[PDB]
RNA sequence: AAAACCCAGGGAACCCACU
DNA sequence: AGTACCTAGCTTAAGCCTCAATAAAGCTT
DNA sequence: AAGCTTTATTGAGGCTTAAGCAGTGGGTTCCAGGTACT
């Protein structure tokens, strides 16, 4: 489905953005490149909520519709809840 | 036969080795994992052609790395059972016959091998040949191969040769 | 053993399927899948 | 509804449970009056409303349309009550509001009514619980906030906004980003597990509900039986209840 | 359970596509020349290189264009891709010849027809 | 290692075929030997087989290369001499002996029937559904044959035939008849043929689980005596009919056997006794250690025993914030999280390291880049105490750790809640009284269970979800939990 | 008599039964906490799917077992010789390898023992 | 004899407590 | 004699037992 | 032959039977005995 039939709500709810966040937090911890200039921290999980607030995660999150298809979503692209 | 067919592969992505450029992580990843190896099913992987399409990464739930599923233009190469190939002569033994097609050595036994094409170690070369003198195969020569049949051992595929059909043998 | 005796097969789409088999269970954090951006990646700089 | 039960408050409906005559002497925003409109608008404002009568017709169809809500609440709740559960607290924004911008409300307001009733209808437009825009998922768009439509123009009327609440025009504009914005936060989280939540929400009070609150006579004579026995009778299908009773 | 002789094939190359020893070598030396450009890459397998020298020792046309001779000529007659291959890689001379290496031609083509093709494989074989 | 990673889409319930069994069994002769070890050595076709999985520690499995933890276990079979039907699939066994010819082995409902049509049209992938329609169809018929319909009774376990002549019928019988049905014939009954076929249904040859499932510790599991009497009824009878051939003894001894094969499965028949060993227990049967609260399924798939979890007594402390808790140094002491060496975390880490176990704030296992641990507690050479970036440390537990509270029994969704660690000298759980309420634990005694989640990934996820301020609003009646407690409320009136 | 040092225990990986590969019983033993049913029901309401599959499978019993894609049984594998075939189909190409709890194959394991197949199919 | 005890291989039934 | 070898209530579907319309079978006028 | 009578007949009301019955720790006892053969 393209952009036009784009049906899902636009808002990341929780257990997405709980889901991002772990998964995002995971990746730091491994040495992946951070998106956003840090300020000096050292727990991850800090770094991955710093990206979320600054909408940079590269994630694309693949919703799936209950009849089969499937929507993307990119993250920069849902809102946040908070 | 060489063939020029479309395989697909999964390749996994640690974080770690995300950097700027991805894709161009994935095609060397790609590049190396799959290039010189041997599979059962479809023989001996030659060469990858061009990396069609990269699917999407689905990040493994739990674990770290990313999983990317690769559809890639392949040539590669299988041994068949019943055809001629021609053949480099690696080593002539008194029990069978060393020839090599490409990567694959191919083993050429001497009681799959006619009467006449005799083995003489009394020659500077140990090599095959026959009482008239006519038909010499000895070491690196180029010869054609009947497959018989072939065997797969520790990940690669080697196979047996024969010379009972007709025109088989020194080009 | 009804559903062995009836040869039933088991789409495994509800959540304790996914359980006991261990797996992750679709039921939040897990009805969905992520996928890694790739323009995104390209962005980003490297910490030292 | 679509809507989250954690932000979600009881709140009163006012277009229930007036007479005729007060509900149209609390909504119907008497535009023939001077001297209250000269105390509760600003003077620019009301010579507008006095000589347009593009806006009193305005003013009148959205009291039309109070009206339908008010029959149409009468036959949702045949019971005189009105005490239901919405998302937002549409009575504290605005008295958030009230403080927030510092309104002395002995001054005259000066917001335009009519961008009470456009803004109203502009939220109701931005609520959205069903996508689409064919009629059939415009009538469940319709009937999801049905209920919340009505409250909202039951407390944002143009009346009560003029005379006892006297918002002005940033603070409503402000009212409106907000009652948006909590609205948008009360949808039901797509993922949420609502089987395993309603399980849990019936069973945690089965514990404190006494197994034998009904020892005592309750009804003098029924035996009521309400209790684990009678929320047991309910869980699973008893074709032989306990007492089993009739409300002729 | 495979056999080329009477062109029984596995189902998995049903859509396989067969290539020319020359072929092979032009796009492996492409390859080989693109790594020996595109630095920080490490050299290739063992079985690229051998089979890099095993189609260049066996190597028939030498020119791209006499390939695209030779695959505008042969792809118009009624041949499957595994003969067709093989006959442009084998390179026979007699009728009989072609015949005997490939017993899968038997009927396909007419005898005259045959030397007629094999006649012009040796016309655009690239000599050394 | 070789074979990729993968998740299981679908499960298919199927009853083994008997030569899918004998084709897949390691005891390619059969279980033929009753003993178990001869000459303290495993006896080959005996009850423990080494083929069929690995005896002890510090071993290595014939069939595999497994080292008693990756050796998953191999079945063997038992080619029992007469067919024999077990229970369970007796019921449905019934139901199928109705439904079909008893002489022609025809499905008797004639299929070229619009009513059977309609059934197959309504029925488009419920079995059991179009197997009961077709029984309420079967009735009463003697249709073709003539004179067909043998009321088949089941009395005690053993089911016999009866027109209006009675005789017990033979389970080889059952096997002989089933031998017929068709393809479709039994995808009208609601059977599929490469799944579940009738004939299968008959145990003509009897599984062995390997010695993953039944344990041995010198001392043989419950499982193994009654697979014991199996092999030993089961080559009285191959030596019986062999050269004996009473016809008599073969008629006691081939019940004897259907009883114990029965009994196997299923321990407790109502009408038929319970099976017994030396010692006066009765033996629990595969069925029984399923069924019950305490079996695989409730005891062990749903609800297991966890590690990295915390058990003690709860004190009140009004001075941490509600969402924190106040562990002691021992359990923090002896409860780990694995954190991921990071160039940030190097310096910190490697301090942690170099403390080792006993000095509380440091760590007991690093872990390589390959999955190697090294322990700390005993003092390993300075050597490999170097950390780059990539390897694993398990540290204990320091403060701001998220953690896991929750008291049995857990009612609602507030009755497990996620908070933040701050240690504190003593030896109790010290959290704080607001969240009294939702727990409903006044302290009288009451002891509290702490569960740390290991993963980075789900640390996030409880922070995310189960902070105590993000359901401080129940979503049962859309209200506050937490509230005031008794003596903070009557003060601040 | 219910002091809180009679009382007061931890765990981290420590002694595993011998039945199942999960935790013992009891502190005297050095045993495990029990995620019971209503605790899992808990945390699928909670919605914490990944730290429900941590406590289940990556907490209490973590284990791995090679299946063939062709029939839903498990094969042998010799991890050291990486020989992976499976008796009966004898395919040893494809075979498939899955992370499940250890307290799943054994009641797979049994129910084949009650001639049962729960044929594991992983497309 | 890497005696890396990198630290249980017993189960069953019953009773008694605590919530 | 010491030891190795043999042998309390509940509920609900569910199968089972009995009983009244009814059309086929054969008389009946 | 249309109707009455009989006789299976067939679907529709009444009796037994499995099968379930909240969560974690601590102690005690018991698991072969009986014959047989040197
Ligand atoms: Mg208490
Ligand atoms: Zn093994
Ligand atoms: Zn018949
Ligand atoms: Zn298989």
């Amino acid at each position: 489905q393209a952009n036009q039939k784009r049906i899902t709500t636009p808002y990341m709810t929780k257990y997405e953005r709980a889901r991002v966040l772990g998964t995002r937090a995971l990746q730091i911890a491994m040495c992946a490149p951070v998106m956003v200039e840090l300020e000096g921290e050292t727990d991850p999980l800090l770094i991955a909520m710093k990206e979320l607030k600054a909408r940079k995660i590269p994630i694309i999150i693949r919703r799936y519709l209950p009849d089969g298809s499937y929507e993307d979503w990119g993250v920069d692209e849902l809102i946040i809840s908070d | 036969m060489f063939y020029h067919i479309s395989l697909e592969h999964e390749i996994l992505l640690h974080p770690r080795y995300f950097g700027p450029n991805l894709l161009n992580t994935v095609k060397q990843k790609l590049f190396t994992e799959v290039e010189g190896t041997c599979t059962g099913k479809y023989g001996f992987v030659i060469a990858v052609t061009t990396i069609d399409n990269i699917g999407a990464g689905v990040i493994q739930p739990g674990r770290g790395f990313v999983l990317y599923p690769v559809k890639y233009k392949a040539i590669v190469f299988r041994p068949f059972k019943g055809e001629v190939v021609d053949a480099v002569v690696t080593q002539v033994n008194k029990v069978g016959l060393f020839t090599e097609i490409g990567p694959m050595s191919c083993f050429i036994s001497r009681h799959s091998i006619p009467s006449e094409m005799e083995f003489d170690p009394n020659s500077n070369p140990p090599c095959y040949k026959t009482m008239d003198e006519d038909i010499v195969i000895q070491q690196d020569d180029e010869i054609r191969l009947k497959i018989v049949g072939t065997r797969v051992d520790k990940n690669d595929i080697f196979a047996i040769g024969s010379l009972m059909d007709d025109y088989l043998g020194l080009v | 053993m009804e559903a062995a005796a009836h040869g039933e097969s088991d789409p495994m789409k509800g959540v304790s399927e996914n359980i006991m088999l261990g797996q992750l269970a679709p039921a939040g954090t897990g009805c969905f899948d992520l996928l890694l951006d790739a323009e995104k990646c390209k962005y980003g700089m490297e910490i030292p | 509804d679509g809507l989250a039960g954690e932000s979600v408050e009881f709140q009163n409906l006012a277009t229930l449970k007036p007479s005729n005559k007060a509900f149209e002497k609390k909504f119907r925003f008497d535009y023939t009056n001077e001297r209250a409109l000269r105390r509760t608008l600003q003077e620019d404002l009301v010579k507008d409303v006095l000589s347009n009568a593009h806006i009193q017709n305005e003013l009148e169809r959205e009291f039309e349309r109070m009206r339908e809500d008010r029959e149409v609440l009468r036959v949702i709740f045949p019971t005189g009550d009105s005490k239901v559960v919405l998302p937002c607290n549409l009575l504290r924004m605005i008295w958030n509001a009230q403080k927030i911008f510092h309104i002395n409300p002995r001054l005259p307001s000066d917001l335009h009514p009519i961008k009470v009733v456009e803004g109203v209808k502009e939220l109701s437009k931005k609520l959205v619980i069903v996508n689409g825009d064919d009629p059939l998922s415009r009538q469940a768009q319709e009937n999801a906030t049905l209920l919340f439509n009505i409250h909202l123009r039951s407390t944002l009327c143009s009346r009560r906004m003029a005379e006892e609440f006297r918002l002005s025009g940033e603070a409503f504009d402000w009212l409106l980003g907000e009652i948006e914005s909590k609205f948008n936060q009360a949808i039901a989280h797509p993922g949420e597990m609502v089987g395993a939540l309603a399980a849990q929400s019936l069973g945690e009070p089965a514990t404190q509900m006494t197994l034998n609150t009904f020892h005592y006579a309750g009804v003098s004579a029924k035996n009521v039986t309400l209790g684990v026995p009678r929320l047991k009778e309910l869980i699973n299908i008893s074709k032989k209840p306990k007492t089993p009773s009739l409300t002729v | 359970e495979e056999d080329a002789s009477q062109l029984i094939f596995p189902k998995e190359f049903e859509t396989a596509e067969t290539l020319l020893n020359s072929e092979v070598h032009m796009l492996l030396e492409h390859r080989k020349q693109q790594n020996e450009s595109a630095e920080d890459e490490q050299e290739l397998s063992e079985v690229f290189m051998k089979t890099l020298n095993y189609t260049a020792r066996f190597s028939r046309f030498k020119n791209r264009e006499t390939i695209a001779s030779v695959r505008s000529l042969l792809l118009q007659k009624k041949l499957h891709k595994f003969e067709l291959a093989c006959l442009a890689n084998l390179c026979p001379e007699t009728a009989e010849e072609s015949k005997a290496l490939i017993p899968s031609l038997e009927g396909r083509f007419e005898d005259e027809e045959l030397q007629q093709i094999l006649d012009d494989i040796q016309t655009k074989r690239s000599f050394q | 290692s070789a074979c990729p990673l993968r998740t299981i889409k679908r499960v298919q319930f199927g009853v083994l075929s008997p030569d899918e069994l004998k084709r897949m069994s390691v005891t390619e002769g059969g279980i033929k030997y009753p003993e178990t070890t001869e000459g303290g050595r495993p006896k080959l076709g005996g009850l423990m087989d080494p083929r069929q999985g690995v005896i002890e520690r510090t071993g290595r499995c014939q069939t595999c290369a497994g080292n008693m933890t990756e050796c998953p276990g191999h079945f063997g079979h038992i080619e029992l001499a007469k067919p024999v039907f077990h229970v369970g699939f007796l019921v449905k066994t019934m139901k199928v002996l109705r439904c079909v010819c008893f002489f022609c082995s025809k499905l008797l409902v004639d299929s070229n029937n619009p009513k059977i049509k309609d059934i197959l049209a309504k029925s488009k992938g419920q079995p059991k559904k179009r197997l009961t329609h077709v029984y309420d169809l079967c009735k009463g018929k003697n249709g073709g044959c003539g004179r067909y319909q043998p009321r088949i009774r089941r009395s005690g376990l053993e089911l016999y035939a009866e027109w209006k002549k009675k005789i017990l019928l033979s389970p080889e019988r059952v096997h002989e008849i089933f031998k017929r049905i068709s393809d479709e014939e039994c995808f009208v009954l609601g059977m599929e043929p490469r799944y579940a076929r009738p004939e299968w249904m008959i145990v003509t040859v009897l599984p062995v689980p390997p010695l993953s499932v039944r344990p041995a510790v010198r001392n043989q599991d419950d499982l193994t005596h009654k697979l014991a009497d199996i092999v030993k009824i089961n080559n009285q009878l191959r030596r019986n009919e062999q050269n004996g051939a009473a016809a008599h003894v073969i008629a006691e001894d081939v019940k004897l056997l259907q009883f114990h094969v029965a009994t196997m499965v299923d321990n407790e028949l109502p009408g038929l006794p319970r099976a017994m060993q030396k010692s006066g227990r009765p033996l629990k049967s595969l069925k029984q250690r399923l069924k019950g609260k305490e079996g695989r399924v409730r005891g062990n798939l749903m609800g297991k025993r966890v590690d990295f979890s915390a058990r003690t007594v709860i004190t009140p402390d009004p001075n941490l914030s509600i969402d924190q808790v106040g562990v002691p140094r021992s359990i923090a002491a002896n409860m780990t999280f694995a954190e991921i060496v990071t160039p940030f975390n190097i310096d910190r880490l490697q301090e942690l390291v170099r403390r080792g176990n006993s000095q509380y704030p440091g760590a007991k296992y690093i872990i390589r880049d390959n999955g190697d641990r090294i322990d700390l507690r005993f003092h390993p050479k300075p050597s490999d105490l170097h950390l780059q970036t990539g390897y694993k440390v398990e540290r204990h537990m320091c403060d701001g750790d998220i953690v896991i509270f929750n008291r049995q029994p857990t009612l609602h969704k507030m009755s497990m809640m996620g908070h933040r660690v701050r240690i504190l000298p003593w030896s109790t759980f010290r959290l704080n009284l607001s969240v009294t309420t939702p727990y409903n634990a006044d302290f009288d005694g009451d002891e509290m269970n702490l569960h740390l989640p290991q993963s980075l990934e789900t640390r996030a996820e409880i922070q995310e979800l189960a902070m105590v301020p993000r359901m401080i609003v129940t979503p049962q009646s859309n209200r506050p939990v937490m509230g005031i407690v008794q003596d903070t409320l009557t003060a601040v009136r | 008599k219910h002091m809180v040092d009679d009382k007061i225990h931890s765990r981290a990986r420590g002694p595993i039964q011998i039945l199942n590969r999960q935790p013992m019983e009891g502190r005297s033993r050095d045993g495990g906490l029990r995620f019971g049913e209503m605790e899992r029901d808990c945390q699928i309401a909670h919605g914490a799917a990944q730290f429900l599959r941590e406590r289940l499978f990556e907490a209490s019993d973590p284990y791995q077992v090679h299946v063939c894609n062709l029939c839903g049984i498990m094969a042998i594998a010799n991890t050291r010789t990486h020989t992976y075939e499976c008796r009966g189909c004898r395919n040893k190409t494809q075979i498939s390898l899955v992370r499940m709890p250890y307290a799943c194959k054994l009641l797979f394991q049994e129910l084949m023992s009650m001639s049962i197949a729960p044929r594991m199919m992983s497309v």
